[PDB]
């Protein structure tokens, strides 16, 4: 019998994680404050990482690695892929931190010219529009549009790194799809919740899977999903993973640490891949969740308590 | 030269203190009845080893130690000790009741009656110094005399040696080997009274000692005796430069100076390696840059945390054995592009190195084998605030129902105190912070 | 701080307390005579904490004897070890309590106190460092009831700086010599209230239960009974007779027993229960220490909350053990522990463990779920009351029903604050 | 990496290595502490032996 609590009740991941925790009979969740818990779903922010491995006689586990922040931040992405001499980079838009830093430096690149600001958004052609924190980052102009519809698209790419730092992609991915056409001068934010408010056309909540994306790339272009953009996603996740592990690998710490990551990638017509964001605590898509919320208790609880859909991405 | 005296107060501060002054007389080579043969200036002298030891006429080399603890069982042990002669009994001070684990006992109740005489017993140790640079406090946070009358003695020590340098050796409570539930009490309400009065503390978390024996050491159940003897270690290394030549941290004014920068911050984290069981045949020898490296894993820290995600304000290497600067600066090097070390923007980004080419001394029949070279690392990081952290939130869960505070009050003490010593702690977390981030 | 002094009053206080002296003396090596005849130097190394020494290297227990009656201390000087004891604190009267609580504390047990104090006083002077006081009586009686408290509030003014420790044994149906017995034990819980450090609530009714459905005894005797409280009181005290560390004084037991000054009534345990051949693993030890059928108090934990613990393990085992059994017990069971005391479980380990037995486990609870046993005696106590049935034999004495209506408040406030702390969070 | 103030001798040696540039109460009022702490246990111990006074008086009544 093991211990967890609960410290996030907005976690739509994690509340069917400890769903199925207590279903197997061997995980009874205590309070929220109770200290002698082995695994911790831990908040958002400010979590107490100082006070976990620090209980005798309890292995403690958390479900966020301290650090990982320096990833899943705007302007921290920036300054990690700039300064980082093993990310230096053809995956990465060109982008510069602004404070309400890179100003002047942002203003010699500027002498296609279309950018972005964001931390509300602002997409202009004019720079001056936009310094009128938050990073300004160069908007693909020439996106990835899929047909019928002439349309924007992102993908979102689920990735768990448990314990021992393996790296495992879920099989699973979706595309958060436009459903209006894209013109060049809501058919550029694809967010489902800018789409929820034409929306559901093509496909069901402007979610397209993999398997209906392959099939078009085979159909539309004679290619494949993992030969046009999945062997560049695995490689971006890499890269950013191998890069931070240093800094927030708990391999010989006092407790230990997984989390899953959301990777936001965008294609364009060239069929590259370029990374736009990385998320520290994201949702899944409502039919995934069962498949994924049992892959984090085999891959990352069970694993360290015990009682594929997974790509290993080995180092 | 200047002296130094050495101040062990309750019953971690005197055990402890037996471990190091057994240490220090193996290193220095003095036998138990405090003769020393290597000394060649019989009667006195102005050598390094005598910061910490005096010289009588019959050749008698003393410590400038002076034992406190308010009941009298630990303290009867070193009169009927080892090295019972090389004490005399003016420097052992015991009471007859102990302060029961209640520092209110300890610093108002028993401590007022007792305060007077230990400090007349110092005054004699200090006349007889020449040029006394200061004094090292040893005590536990958790017990009723470590915290209680240690904290009124600091107080008095800043009133008649106002000029002098005080520095501590702290033992961080741990529930492994805790006797008392208000631990964390006491560690709050001393370190609040005693903070603007200490110049620089060395805290050792008790349960990074336990599992370093239990890990390295292979010790199913370690006991004190255990874990004095490591801690002797790492204290020897720390003060190897007051009692050896050199030129690193050779007055008590050098390690406010190389590791404090900001008077409130003056918590070093400790870093020792190699721990190589003696019951193991043979190990390889590890090398320099092997230790030096060791210095940045958590498992060897007298305090569990984790310095990544901190920064440093300081940091000093104090090297025991067959050590080089050549290879020092190649294991810096190589160590700079691996680990995650950040120092705070006002500070240069660097290492203070010191070098002592006699291997670590280890005390006959323990349990830690002899090695060829070994390291201590000083490193004034804010991640050592999470034992803050820890002290502070468990105080917390007690103090909202006024849990045991009953015991304080019916001792003389006001609950205002509490609060007062609490705040101060958390000043204290929000210092490391605006630090640290 | 080494020396106690011990006093037993009354029937039970002075059947139970010779029982005391008899186990200990045993395990300290002292035979009926008071010659040290053992074959371990840590027998002597606390020999002092409960004997004074002799001339001729005798070994005195610093007990005195008290009654309103010689009945029964006849039969300790009667009895195997009762020559081992200082003649002269024997004191006695001869009119007897009736287990009448009024004629202990305000009459009878008046007349006689004096002398008691004067026994005390004697005891005192030649203590080095005097701990303090441990009582052994009951509260459904008279003298022990009656006159224990009155000697309690007496000793407190005279050494309010001192520890005042008591084994009370709690009245049950089960095991009645009168109806007045809850008169008697609701006037005495509100004085342990006020004037005393640590109470062992030692539940007639849970030491009956555990003769019958666990012992397998038919018909338990008072023998039979004080078995089971000797065997406790051994466990309990042995941090204070070993060489230790942990809850090794009066004083520091207190300390980490004791979160609140009123909310200081224990629940002992005991493990392995006996009236066998087989030793007991330390799991086993842990499990049983803990388990319901193993405390003599008549309460239920798994109804209340534990405040404090210290458990107590005797004999030859692994430490490594010990440690990872314990902490198997808090992470199982956390929510039974308050959360807002962290680290309450103490444990302590002692290599010689009691005659007859290799392995044993004594467990010292500080539970919320105590209130079940005031809850009980205040049931039977209003039952009573509110026909003002038997209270004659208390105004005869002298009392007024006003203080019997304090004391059922008393007790009912108590009852109220260990109900605070079983919800607190 | 500069290698600075590099002093020897026969015990060992020292020196600094540097890898980057930067960008009390009087005895009186403790006495005082003290002695208001020593009262505040005399006004509590004196409480009590009231407090138990007035049981006395209550014992000679009943
Ligand atoms: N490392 C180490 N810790 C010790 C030692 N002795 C006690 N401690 C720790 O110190 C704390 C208890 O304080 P003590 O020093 O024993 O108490 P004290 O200073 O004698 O004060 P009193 O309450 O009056 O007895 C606990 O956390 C113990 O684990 C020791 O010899 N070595
Ligand atoms: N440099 C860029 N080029 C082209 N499109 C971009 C872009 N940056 C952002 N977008 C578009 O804007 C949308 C929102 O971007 P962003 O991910 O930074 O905000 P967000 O974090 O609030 C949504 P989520 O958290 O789900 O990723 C993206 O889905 C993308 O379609
Ligand atoms: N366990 C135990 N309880 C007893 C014994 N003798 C009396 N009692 C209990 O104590 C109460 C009677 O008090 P008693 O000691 O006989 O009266 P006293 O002599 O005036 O103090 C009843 O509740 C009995 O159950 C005994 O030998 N053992
Ligand atoms: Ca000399
Ligand atoms: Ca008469
Ligand atoms: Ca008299
Ligand atoms: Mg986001
Ligand atoms: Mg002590
Ligand atoms: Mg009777």
């Amino acid at each position: 019998m093991y211990t967890f609590v609960v410290r996030d009740e907005n976690s739509s991941v994690y509340a069917e994680v400890s769903r199925l925790l207590l279903a197997t009979g061997q995980w009874k969740r205590l309070r929220k404050d109770n200290p002698r818990f082995n695994l911790m779903l831990g908040e958002r922010n400010r979590l107490p990482f100082g006070r976990l491995g620090h209980e005798p006689g309890l292995v403690q586990l958390v479900n966020y690695y301290r650090g990982a922040d320096k990833l899943c931040r705007k302007a921290s992405l920036v300054k990690l892929i700039k300064t980082s001499p093993e990310l230096s980079c053809t995956w990465f838009p060109e982008s510069y931190v602004i404070y309400p830093d890179e100003r002047e430096v942002f203003l010699a690149a500027y002498n296609g010219n279309v950018w972005i600001a964001k931390s509300g958004i602002l997409i202009s052609s004019e720079a001056s529009e936009l310094l009128d924190v938050h990073v300004i980052q160069k908007y693909l102009e020439k996106p990835l549009l899929l047909e019928p519809g002439h349309r924007k698209f992102d993908i979102r790419s689920w990735v768990l790194v448990d314990h021992l730092y393996n790296i495992y992609l879920y099989r699973e991915g979706v595309l958060r799809t436009s459903s209006e056409p894209y013109n060049s001068a809501t058919c550029h934010l694809t967010n489902h919740c800018i789409q929820k408010e034409n929306y559901g056309r093509y496909e069901e909540g402007n979610e397209m899977f993999f398997e209906e994306f392959n099939q078009y790339l085979m159909d539309a272009l004679n290619t494949t999903l993992e030969n046009s953009i999945l062997l560049q996603i695995k490689h971006i996740i890499r890269s950013c993973l191998m890069c931070i592990e240093p800094a927030i690998s708990t391999k010989h710490l006092h407790y230990q640490s997984f989390q899953l990551f959301g990777f936001d990638f965008m294609v364009d017509e060239e069929l590259k891949v370029w990374l736009i964001e990385v998320n520290g605590a994201p949702a899944c898509a409502q039919k995934l969740y069962a498949e994924l919320c049992q892959g984090i208790v085999d891959v990352a609880i069970s694993s360290v308590f015990p009682l594929s859909i997974f790509i290993k991405l080995h180092h | 030269m200047r002296e130094c005296i050495s101040i062990h107060v309750g019953q971690a501060g005197v055990q402890i203190g037996n471990a190091c002054w057994e240490l220090y007389c193996l290193e220095h080579g003095i036998q138990p009845d405090g003769q020393m043969p290597s000394d060649k200036t019989i009667g006195g002298g102005d050598d390094s080893f005598n910061t910490f030891f005096s010289e009588t006429g019959a050749g008698k080399h003393v410590p400038r130690a002076v034992f406190v603890d308010l009941e009298p069982t630990v303290i009867d042990e070193v009169r009927t000790g080892t090295y019972r002669q090389l004490f005399h009994p003016e420097q052992l001070i015991t009471g007859k009741e102990d302060a029961a684990n209640n520092y209110a006992r300890g610093h108002y109740t028993i401590g007022k009656e007792i305060i007077d005489l230990v400090l007349d017993r110092i005054r004699k140790l200090a006349d007889q110094c020449t040029g006394l640079q200061g004094f090292l406090v040893f005590h536990s946070f958790g017990g009723g005399t470590g915290s209680g009358f240690t904290s009124l003695l600091m107080e008095r020590l800043s009133v008649d040696y106002g000029k002098k340098s005080k520095l501590e050796f702290s033992i961080y409570p741990a529930p492994q080997v805790s006797t008392a539930v208000v631990e964390p009490y006491n560690s709050i309400l001393t370190t609040h009274t005693t903070l603007e009065h200490s110049d620089c503390a060395f805290m050792v978390d008790n349960e990074a000692i336990y599992d370093i024996c239990r890990r390295n050491l292979d010790i199913e159940r370690p006991t004190y005796t255990n874990l004095n003897r490591l801690i002797s270690q790492i204290v020897s290394s720390i003060t190897a430069s007051l009692r050896f030549d050199g030129a690193l941290n050779v007055d008590l004014t050098e390690f406010q100076t190389n590791l404090v920068p900001y008077p409130r911050i003056h918590f070093p984290l400790a870093t020792y390696a190699p721990v190589i069981s003696a019951e193991k045949a043979y190990h390889e020898q590890l090398s320099v840059a092997e230790i030096t490296n060791a210095c940045f894993e958590p498992a060897n820290q007298m305090v569990k945390c984790d310095p990544r995600h901190g920064k440093y304000m300081a940091c000093c290497l104090l090297y025991r054995g067959d050590v080089v600067p050549k290879d020092v600066n190649a294991a810096i090097a190589t160590i700079k592009t691996k680990r995650s070390i950040q120092f705070v923007d006002w500070c240069p980004t660097g290492f203070k190195v010191g070098i002592n080419y006699q291997p670590p001394t280890v005390v006959p029949g323990g349990d830690l084998a002899k090695v060829q070279r070994a390291v201590c690392m000083l490193s004034n990081t804010t991640a050592i605030a999470e034992a803050w952290a820890r002290l502070d939130h468990k105080f917390d869960l007690m103090y909202a129902k006024r849990a045991f505070v009953h015991w304080y009050v019916g001792e003389g003490m006001e609950e205002g105190e509490f609060s007062e010593a609490r705040e101060d702690m958390a000043a204290l977390e929000k210092d490391y912070e605006e630090v640290g981030v | 701080m080494r020396e106690i002094v011990h006093i037993q009053a009354g029937q039970c206080g002075n059947q139970i307390g010779a029982k005391f002296w008899e186990v200990i003396s045993d395990e300290h090596g002292i035979d009926p005579t008071g010659s040290y005849h053992g074959d371990s130097d840590l027998q002597l190394e606390r020999i002092n904490v409960y004997y004074n020494e002799a001339t001729g290297n005798k070994y005195v227990p610093r007990a005195i004897l008290v009654d309103l009656e010689p009945g029964t201390m006849d039969s300790v000087r009667s009895g195997p070890f009762g020559q081992i004891f200082r003649p002269d604190n024997f004191v006695f009267g001869q009119s007897g309590a009736g287990n009448n609580w009024a004629k202990g504390h305000y009459t009878e047990g008046a007349e006689l106190v004096d002398s008691v104090l004067d026994v005390v006083r004697k005891e005192s002077e030649s203590c080095d460092c005097l701990q303090g006081f441990q009582l052994t009586h009951s509260l459904g009686g008279g003298t022990g009831s009656g006159m224990g408290t009155l000697l309690i509030s007496k000793i407190r003014e005279e050494y309010p700086d001192r520890i005042m420790n008591t084994f009370s044994v709690m009245p049950s149906p089960k095991v009645s010599d009168t109806v007045v017995e809850p008169y008697n034990a609701t006037l005495s819980v509100h004085q342990l209230v006020e004037n005393t450090d640590e109470t062992y609530c030692i539940d007639n009714e849970a030491l009956y239960d555990i003769c019958f459905r666990t012992l397998k005894l038919t018909t338990p005797t008072y023998g039979d009974l004080n078995h089971l409280v000797s065997a406790t009181m051994s466990g309990v005290t042995t941090c204070l007779r070993f060489p230790g560390q942990l809850n090794a004084d009066l004083r520091k037991l207190a300390v980490n027993m004791v979160p609140f000054p009123r909310l200081h009534f224990f629940m002992p345990g005991f493990a392995p229960l006996t009236s066998q051949y087989r030793a007991l693993t330390v799991p086993e030890l842990t499990q049983q220490m803990f388990d319901s059928k193993n405390m003599m108090a008549a309460c239920d934990p798994r109804h209340g909350r534990y405040l404090t613990v210290a458990a107590i393990f005797r004999g030859r085992m692994s430490m490594k053990e010990v440690d990872e059994q314990m902490l198997n017990v808090q992470n199982k069971n956390s929510s039974y522990f308050v959360e807002w005391i962290p680290n309450n479980v103490k444990t302590a380990v002692c290599d010689i463990p009691p005659r007859g037995l290799k392995m044993s486990a004594t467990f010292i609870g500080n539970s919320t779920a105590i209130q079940e046993l005031f809850k009980r005696i205040s049931e039977q106590f209003t039952a009573m009351f509110r026909r003002k049935a038997f209270l004659h034999w208390y105004t005869g004495e002298g009392m007024d029903e006003m203080e019997f209506t304090e004391a059922e408040s008393n007790m009912n406030d108590l009852v109220s604050e260990y109900q605070q702390y079983q919800d607190a969070t | 990496m500069e290698v600075i103030e590099l002093n020897k001798c026969t015990s060992g040696q020292s020196f600094e290595v540097i890898l980057k540039p930067p960008s009390d109460p009087s005895l009186e009022e403790i006495q005082k502490k003290l002695e208001a702490a020593e009262e505040r246990r005399k006004y509590q111990e004196a409480e009590l032996l009231k407090h138990l006074a007035e049981k006395r008086e209550h014992e000679r009544e009943v």
